[PDB]
């Protein structure tokens, strides 16, 4: 009952869940 | 790699998409019905991965072509809304708005929060690209932020909601939809946001935030964003547009804090108490139970705070001096000069006797009456220096208190006329001080004629530069710049070689404080100076109109200016102003230290010895190892420039403190300079200002929270540091009556709480640093005196203040709604 | 003759975010040769 | 020659990602540009000494002085070992030199040439601090005795040293924080290295001990003369047992060089003159007493486990940044009465993300929590009471 | 050479008896410890584990 990520999902993970700023925010880091 | 129901459902999606591309023509509704409630049913959930979205991302490009291809209708938008949420994972063009507006259009909440969150980016985004043209088109983009808002008020969001509209510079929805439980968020993000948000949009979020505030009747924190604004306008309206007594009564408190006074007229419910209120005249006496709370009603004497014993001729006296008026400020109360003042000021020589006197003043300060009773007998002496010292001692005491008798006016009009000689200044420079925030129109229009008049040599031109610079500091008065501009044309094109000359900008910079296109002009028309003046008295007017603004591009400007290789006043001016600039806003007063050290490491001398003036600029009397250390390290440097105002940097930085490790490190460098006149008289004068008051005032231009910029403070700060710029004629010599500009920023550090009677409340308070609220609780019995950094909190909820900026003169309600 | 010399020329500016709002909102070559009597020719 | 502080930026307060925290982030930024701006623009702007040069030997060797004489002979060290009786050149400072000092002698005749003053072993210089971790006291939930006696040990005795002479009590000048494994002990010298203005020295007891000789005194040497040079300075020795247990008799060489070595520590902490102390250690007893003498160590700070309302402070620093879910309740994973250091909450914390990451779900929640909680403890019998 | 090459702590060679920096070496990696680092991967797989 265990599954392993996918390249889709995570890339939702990445970009869905984000406030807008948050590549310019690491950009600016 | 897939589940099984995975795949299922996969296969389903799939067969949808395909019969959605199939031209059947016929059945696309309930195909697109079906992925719409799949959509929006995953989406709604909580978890983080839409398996819709993930499954027709690889479709994103059939999906669109579809939609161009299909007939239009109900079923384009229809679709359109899908195609939009499906783009939300992917993008990279700036498409999911552009398939929205032709779009169902319906309610932004079956979307989840993600999709709003997109939404509000992405609008944001294109408001921010778009130009003046396409209004038509910017028409649209209104409504989804109309209820975009409430939303995000709704869910917590306000941070939010805040930015969208900041973002889209229409901040009116905000205001239109805040709500009780909002201010606590809402005004504490627009009140940080403004700190580094650039002008205009810096006026415009104070003024949202005012707005705001009257919406629910926030007085007080509406006439702190007046102040913060520079126009003494809304100050009045907001003032006067209030119904209870109590808060108008500590609105009065705040502004007699600051340098606005607001002249009004007999209509007020208590008028005579409102302006008495304002114009500060119990603030003596205060002072003085203050001081006998905690009793420190003791004067020290030089010897006291020097302490040689443990461990005359011409500059020890006068250094002395200094330091026994410095700690006794405000007291009264002298054990050198008030016991017997006359043979100290006889001891004392050559222009020493005019600061010698004035230390009178200053240890009577805000004492009309003990000033006068004190200082009568030295008023007449054969020597004019004690009687214009004596004058210097009048107007201090008369500073900082705005009676509206004028016996500084009445006596020192009696003497602003040259009297055949030029030892006017100190009555020019007293009156200044004296009246700093009147910007009465009659003192005004004494002092401008008297300052061109073919005798009023340069010294006496620049005092009274500087007093009626610092009389309308912030104002763009054009009398006053129209007549210093033409007196700078005509005075000459080799004396303005010689010092003294740099006080005529400080006045126009120092008038037009915190104005911006106004400098632009002025400086438009001060373009035909000379070459050598010109370049000064420009970097040094942009300073004074952009103190406090935080302007990266004028800094960057000013650095350079400081860069450039000049072979320099005005590249030691534009260090100032790097501090200036920098002097507000705390995250880039750090940086702006930065700057420093690395100037102090690849400098010549001339912004070397600049540097510390700059480092006491931006950290005065908020004494911190940080800065003390490099001043200290610095000290010892070869230049005696650098070192002379190293030490005074230090002196300033630990003004009003008393701070061992501060008064140590002074003691070694007077032990170790004691065969240098010059230095052992710096090293004096900053442990004068160390002890100044004996801890009981501060030199910050900074009291509401360390945000309102106290523009009469400043005034005070930037006039004695442009006099130091060069310490070795201005200071170092005839006039050393120039650190007297200090009292225009010199302010107790006090919490005095009232009752609504005008009538101390004794309550236990916590005190503690800031956190951004308190941290290591230090709590005390009101009234108690805070260190720079420290803020204070009542520690019952016994009453109900009329502040959430509790500091200074504080009025308490004993309304508490339950005990 | 000497190459004078090359000024140093201040680096480009800095870029800021809000610098892009400030700027928004504001050879008869002859054919021919003469020599005199004293003739240097190659 | 003062202190040396660590450079560090200013803190964005806002945690969250919004434009507070941009537009601080930006002006950082442009602070930074004007910074290397006004380095490359001012690098672009911009005889007897030559015989001075031309005397001095071409690859000058570095040694150290022992037992000046005379006015112009003196006994320097090659640095192998072996020492000469050489002259000084008019050329040193004089007046300048003394015993221990790393003098500059001309290659082939050894003759003294220089001082080199700033001469560092690169192994103190690496050990010193140049950045700053970012752990602020903030970031400390509970032991706020601990933090108390700490500033009052490091921290007044600079911000406010006149209360201690008020009364005539010498300051502190050492502080051993003993405790279990993981309770904050050195997260309290992080955030001490971050707040303090004083010159830091990371140290760790295993890292003195050098094979060559005598370089192990010689470097505890090189350690506190640089931290007395540097003033006020804080010498943070981390796990101190490796160094400092109980002196025994040695039977080897190898242990009479480790016990030369803490003896050379013991006499190093009687030079007073302001470098505090801090020792740091898991178990406390092993060290000598000797050690814990209290004349070298001042104060012993006991890092006990967390009790619930610590634990709870704990769990809501280390979940300020994640995504909560409502339906979480941080009070049953508290107070259940098992073991529970700040390390183990961080590692709960970590573990449940990582579990609602598994199950794909970006908002931790509570059977999420009790998983991690029982998939990370690794380690009485049941009724015998009650 | 040049001293914003030479930053500190790289290894440099020093012609000898001279003692002239005349080259920058790849930073210093102790031996014994620089053999201490995979070269050839082992042939094992995940595909070769069960249960
Ligand atoms: N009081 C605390 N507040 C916040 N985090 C803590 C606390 N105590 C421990 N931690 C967490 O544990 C680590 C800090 O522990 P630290 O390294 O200071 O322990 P220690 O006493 O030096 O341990 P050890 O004996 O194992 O070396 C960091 O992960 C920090 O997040």
């Amino acid at each position: 009952p265990i599954r392993a990520l996918d390249e889709g999902d995570i890339a939702l993970l990445k970009t869905y869940g984000q406030s807008t700023y948050s590549r310019q925010i690491k950009q600016v880091e | 790699e897939l589940s099984e129901e995975d795949k299922q459902l996969q296969d389903e999606l799939e067969m949808l998409v395909e019969r959605l591309g199939e031209k059947d023509t016929s059945l696309y509704r309930p195909a697109l019905e079906e992925l719409r409630r799949q959509i929006r049913s995953s989406t709604t959930s909580m978890t983080s991965v839409p398996k819709p979205l993930k499954f027709l991302r690889p479709h994103y490009g059939k999906l669109k072509e579809i939609y161009e291809n299909m007939a239009p209708g109900e079923n384009k938008r229809f679709a359109a809304d899908i195609i939009s949420v499906l783009a939300m994972t992917m993008s990279g063009e700036r498409e999911c708005l552009k398939y929205r507006l032709v779009g169902s259009q319906e309610e932004l909440a079956s979307w989840g929060h993600e999709y709003v969150r997109h939404l509000a980016g992405e609008v944001a985004k294109e408001w921010q690209e778009l130009d003046d043209a396409e209004k038509v088109q910017r028409e649209p983009l209104l409504t989804l932020v109309k209820e975009i808002v409430p939303y995000n008020m709704a869910h917590n969001a306000e941070h939010e909601a805040c930015d969208l509209l900041m973002e889209i510079e229409q901040v009116d929805m905000l205001e239109k939809d805040i709500d009780e439980n909002a201010y606590a968020k809402v005004c504490l993000y627009l009140t940080s946001c403004v700190n580094y948000v650039p002008e205009p949009e810096n006026s415009a979020l104070l003024r949202c935030a005012l707005g705001v505030f009257r919406k629910f009747s926030r007085f007080p924190e509406a006439l702190r964003l007046a102040l913060m604004l520079n126009d003494m306008e809304l100050v009045e309206d907001i003032f006067t547009s209030c119904k209870d007594v109590v808060v108008q009564k500590q609105m009065a408190f705040m502004l007699g804090r600051h340098g606005v006074f607001l002249e009004l007229s007999e209509d007020v419910e208590e008028y005579e108490d409102l302006t008495e209120i304002m114009s500060n005249v119990q603030l003596n006496s205060n002072f003085l139970a203050l001081a006998r709370e905690l009793d420190i009603m003791e004067p020290k004497v030089p010897d006291d705070i020097y302490k040689t014993h443990l461990e005359d001729s011409a500059r020890m006296n006068l250094a002395s001096s200094f330091v026994n008026g410095f700690v006794n400020a405000a007291f009264g109360q002298d054990k050198l000069l008030t016991d017997d003042g006359n043979k100290w000021l006889y001891k004392n020589k050559d222009h020493g006797m005019l600061s010698a006197a004035a230390s009178l003043g200053m240890i009577l300060l805000w004492d009309v009456d003990g000033g006068l009773t004190q200082i009568d007998k030295y008023l007449y002496s054969s020597e004019d220096y004690i009687k214009s010292g004596a004058l210097l001692a009048c107007g201090i005491v008369n500073s900082g208190v705005r009676n509206e008798c004028d016996p500084a006016l009445a006596l020192l009009s009696d003497y602003v006329l040259h009297n055949s000689n030029t030892m006017r200044l100190g009555s020019i420079f007293g009156l200044g001080l004296a009246y700093a925030g009147s910007n009465r129109e009659d003192v005004l229009t004494l002092l401008l004629p008297v300052m061109g008049d073919s005798k009023s040599s340069m010294e006496v031109a620049g005092v009274t530069a500087l007093a009626c610079g610092m009389i309308a500091v912030g104002s763009c008065n054009g009398d006053v710049t129209s007549t210093i501009l033409q007196t700078i044309m005509e005075k000459s094109e080799t004396e303005l070689k010689d010092t003294y000359a740099r006080w005529l900008p400080l006045g126009l910079g120092l008038n037009h404080l915190g104005k911006g296109e106004a400098i632009e002009a002025i400086l438009a028309a001060l373009e035909v100076v000379s070459e050598p003046f010109r370049s000064f008295a420009n970097t040094l007017v942009d300073v004074c109109a952009y103190a406090g603004s935080g302007n990266v591009l004028k800094v960057q400007q000013l650095l350079h200016i400081c860069s450039e290789h000049f072979d320099g006043a005005h590249q030691g001016v534009a260090v100032l102003g790097i501090a200036l600039i920098a002097m507000g806003e705390e995250i880039g007063a750090e940086m702006a230290l930065r700057t420093f050290g690395h100037l102090l490491r690849y400098g010549e001398p001339t912004l070397r010895r600049a540097v510390p003036l700059a480092l006491a600029l931006i950290s005065v009397s908020n004494p911190r190892l940080n800065i003390l250390d490099t001043l200290s390290k610095f000290s010892h440097d070869a230049d005696p420039e650098v070192s002379y105002n190293s030490i005074f940097a230090m002196g300033m930085v630990g003004s009003g403190t008393n701070n061992a490790r501060l008064a140590a490190m002074l003691r070694q460098l007077a032990q170790y300079h004691a065969k240098d006149p010059n230095n052992l008289f710096m090293v004096r004068l900053a442990q004068g200002l160390t002890h100044l008051g004996k801890g009981t005032l501060t030199l910050c231009p900074y009291h509401s929270d360390r945000q309102l910029m106290s523009q009469v403070a400043v005034a005070g700060l930037l006039t004695v540091l442009v006099s130091f710029l060069d310490v070795r004629n201005i200071i170092l010599g005839k006039s050393h009556y120039v650190l007297y500009g200090l009292v225009a920023a010199m302010q107790p550090r006090m919490l005095v709480t009232f009752d609504e009677e005008l009538r101390p409340l004794p309550v236990s308070v916590r005190v503690g640093q800031a956190v951004d609220t308190i941290t290591g609780f230090q709590t005390h019995t009101t009234p108690v005196l805070l260190a720079h950094g420290e803020r204070a909190e009542l520690a019952t909820e016994e009453f109900l203040p009329v502040t959430p900026i509790l500091e200074g003169f504080v009025i308490l309600r004993k309304n508490p709604n339950y005990d | 003759e000497v190459p004078k010399e090359k000024e140093k020329e201040k680096v480009s500016t800095a870029v800021l975010s809000i610098t892009a709002k400030a700027k928004k909102k504001e050879e008869p070559e002859p054919n021919f040769q003469l020599l005199d009597n004293p003739a240097r020719v190659m | 020659k003062g202190p040396d502080a660590a450079s560090k930026l200013p803190l964005v307060t806002p945690h969250t990602q919004c434009r507070l925290k941009l537009l601080k982030l930006e002006r950082i930024k442009d602070y930074l540009l004007m910074e290397e701006e006004f380095i490359r623009n001012q690098e672009q702007m911009k005889e007897e000494r030559s015989k001075v040069d031309d005397l001095r030997g071409t690859p000058m060797s570095v040694g150290t002085l022992e037992e000046i004489i005379d006015d112009n002979h003196a006994i320097v060290s090659t640095s192998v070992g072996s020492e000469h009786y050489v002259s000084i050149l008019s050329f040193v400072d004089k007046d300048l030199l003394e015993p221990g000092c790393s003098v500059l002698l001309n290659h082939k005749v050894h003759a003294v040439i220089g001082v080199l003053m700033d001469d560092t072993d690169p192994l103190v210089t690496v050990m010193k601090v140049e950045k700053a971790p970012q752990e602020t006291y903030a970031d400390i939930g509970g032991l706020d005795n601990q933090i108390q006696e700490i500033k009052e040990s490091v921290e007044l005795p600079l911000t406010h040293p006149e209360y201690y002479e008020e009364m005539g009590i010498k300051p502190p000048k050492g502080v051993i924080l003993y405790g279990p494994p993981g309770t904050g002990k050195t997260l309290l010298a992080k955030a001490v290295a971050n707040q303090t203005s004083a010159t830091f020295l990371r140290v760790v007891g295993s890292e003195l001990i050098q094979k060559y000789l005598g370089d192990g005194p010689k470097l505890v040497r090189e350690l506190f003369r640089v931290a007395e040079e540097h003033a006020p300075s804080i010498v943070f020795i981390d796990e101190i047992d490796a160094i400092g247990t109980k002196r025994y008799d040695s039977n080897s060489g190898g242990e009479r060089e480790i016990q030369r070595t803490m003896l050379e520590l013991l006499n190093q902490l009687d030079g007073f003159d302001d470098v505090k102390v801090i020792m740091a250690t898991n178990r406390i007893e092993t060290l000598d007493p000797a050690l814990i003498r209290p004349g070298r160590i001042d104060r012993k700070i006991e890092f006990p486990l967390p009790d619930e309302k610590t634990k709870k402070r704990i769990f809501q620093i280390h979940t300020s940044r994640m995504t909560l879910a409502d339906d979480v309740t941080l009070d049953d994973l508290i107070m259940a009465k098992d073991d529970l250091s700040g390390a183990d909450i961080k590692a709960i914390c970590t573990e449940a993300g990582l579990m609602a990451l598994r199950e794909r779900r970006m908002k931790v929640t509570n059977e999420d929590f009790k998983k991690s909680k029982e998939n990370v403890l690794y380690k009485t019998p049941e009724g015998l009471y009650l | 050479i040049d001293i914003n090459d030479v930053t500190p702590n790289c290894r440099v060679a020093l012609r000898n008896d001279s003692y002239t920096l005349h080259k920058i070496l790849p930073n210093k990696v102790d031996p014994l410890v620089s053999l201490m680092m995979v070269e050839k991967v082992p042939d094992s797989t995940y595909e070769m584990i069960g249960g």
